[PDB]
């Protein structure tokens, strides 16, 4: 079986989560 | 000592210093439930654990030194340590209650992978400061033992620490979230295969890092033979070497039942991957935990070639587990305790 990467990986800068409420 | 006051909370009563004021539940943690609070001495953001009945019984009681023991040790950016500790007991002989303080975390990667898909580039830094927390708890002799989603706290800016490591002792033992705590369980100790080490919490991160990449659990089993057929099923079937090494010949009986399976090559499962991560979730996911990479070794893997630094990845000072061979009543195990509440000094300011 397939699991697909949820954001298909870019070739190419600061992260950040929303927070649960 | 402080000036303590009362307060109710979630249908339990917590008794706190002062200086913590503002406290929110935002839930239950190992053994106990957690609050939110304004430190008005420091001026930090901090959670505070009240344990659950710390010394209702001898496992609950061990428990509660054990984890004492474990987060007074603690001293790294990913893995919960303690700001505080206190009892609103003034000697031991009224010792009932233990509450616990650490810096407060936004949120788990369990919430967060159930509201946003991650990139890549979370993926890289969540997984190796997972990393990077592992080589420390282990160069100290310790194993996490249930890592999971929901053990990994994190803030809005991608900052994580791993907690409750260290806490679970026995697959025959009971304890909350055991069917999630499967999920991300190396085979050979969720079906006693051998004696295991810390190499079972690398199938664990590995498990997570899929999770992370793909927003869907792994292994999502029912129970312990569904389980094991859903990670065969990735894997392949155990070669040669690994069937001479199942002492358990009840699980190598049951096993060698089994028609081959072969190993999927991951490049063709996760599509859309970068190559690193495939090639690293190939080395955490192997069966034979001889073959596993080691936290310390998947630092150095080109995947983390943006944040990995050799000289800043620390390990941890020797830690004494000698308690854990002993055979005490709760009262003594409840006295042990109130020597490390009392003798707790916080850390530098
Ligand atoms: N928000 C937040 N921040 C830091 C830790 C926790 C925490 C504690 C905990 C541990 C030690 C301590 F000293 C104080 C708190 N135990 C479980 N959890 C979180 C685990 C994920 N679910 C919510 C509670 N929660």
């Amino acid at each position: 079986r397939v699991y697909p990467v949820s954001v298909p990986y870019s070739s190419a800068v600061t992260l950040s989560l929303v927070m649960p409420s | 000592r402080p000036t303590f006051y009362r307060q109710e909370l979630n249908k339990t009563i917590w008794e706190v210093p002062e200086r913590y004021q503002n406290l929110s539940p935002v839930g239950s943690g190992a053994y106990g439930s957690v609050c939110a609070a304004f430190d008005t001495k420091t001026g930090h953001r901090v959670a505070v654990k009240k344990l659950s009945r710390p010394f209702q019984s001898i496992i609950h009681a061990k428990r509660t030194y054990r984890e004492l023991r474990l987060l007074k040790h603690m001293k790294h950016e990913n893995v919960i340590g303690l700001l505080d500790v206190f009892t609103p007991a003034r000697s031991l002989e009224e010792f009932n209650d233990v509450y616990l303080v650490t810096h407060l975390m936004g949120a788990d990667l369990n919430n967060i992978v159930k509201c946003q898909k991650l990139t890549d580039d979370h993926v890289q830094f969540l997984i190796y400061q997972i990393l990077r927390g592992l080589k420390y708890i282990h160069s100290a002799d310790i194993i996490h033992r249930d890592l999971k989603p929901s053990n990994l706290a994190v803030n809005e800016d991608c900052e994580l620490k791993i907690l409750d490591f260290g806490l679970a002792r026995h697959t025959d033992d009971e304890m909350t979230g055991y069917v999630a705590t499967r999920w991300y369980r190396a085979p050979e100790i969720m079906l006693n295969w051998m004696h295991y080490n810390q190499t079972v919490d690398i199938w664990s991160v590995g498990c997570i890092m899929a999770e992370l990449l793909t927003g869907r659990t792994l292994f999502p089993g029912t129970d312990h033979i569904d389980q094991l057929k859903l990670i065969l099923r990735l894997v392949g079937t155990p070669g040669a070497e690994l069937l001479k090494k199942i002492s358990s010949e009840s699980a190598r009986n049951y096993i060698q039942s089994l028609a081959q399976m072969p190993k999927m090559n991951f490049a063709n499962v996760f599509i859309g991957a970068n190559p690193l991560a495939v090639d690293l979730l190939e080395k955490m996911l192997v069966l034979d935990s001889d073959k596993r990479i080691t936290a310390a070794q998947a630092l150095a893997h080109a995947y983390f070639a943006q944040y990995h630094d050799p000289d800043d990845e620390p390990v941890a000072d020797p830690y004494d587990q000698s308690f854990e061979s002993r055979d005490l009543l709760i009262d003594e195990w409840k006295s042990l305790t109130y020597d490390e509440v009392i003798s707790f000094v916080p850390p530098p300011l």
